[PDB]
């Protein structure tokens, strides 16, 4: 967004404005990575207790 | 007499070995093998030929 796009202008008078610019901004969408820890799974236990490992 | 070479039934060496002998009836001994039974076959790489185990 222009700033000052629109400023006070004196007809009678014929002052120079400073030139202005148009600038760009930009937006960001940060990627974020997740995982899970090793989860042990000994097929010992459950077979012990007669589970499907 | 079913003789066997089982170290269960030997038990000292020279005169301190003893044997021993059971007289077992029926039903005397039970082994109830569980179906438990697990394997695996666990490759591996940084050698010169492929590491295998079981």
């Amino acid at each position: 967004k222009i700033q000052g796009l629109v400023r006070p202008r004196d007809p009678y008078s014929n002052a120079d404005v400073a030139a202005k610019d148009l600038r760009q901004l930009v937006d960001n969408t940060i990627k974020v990575a997740s995982g899970t820890p090793p989860i042990n799974i000994p097929p010992s236990m459950l077979r012990w207790i007669q589970k499907n490992p | 007499i079913i003789i066997t070479d089982s170290p269960a039934l030997v038990s000292g060496a020279a005169e301190t070995l003893r044997h021993s002998t059971l007289g077992l009836t029926t039903g005397a001994i039970l082994i109830e093998q569980n179906q438990d039974f697990d394997s695996t076959v666990v490759d591996g790489t940084g050698k010169q030929n492929i590491t295998r185990q079981y």
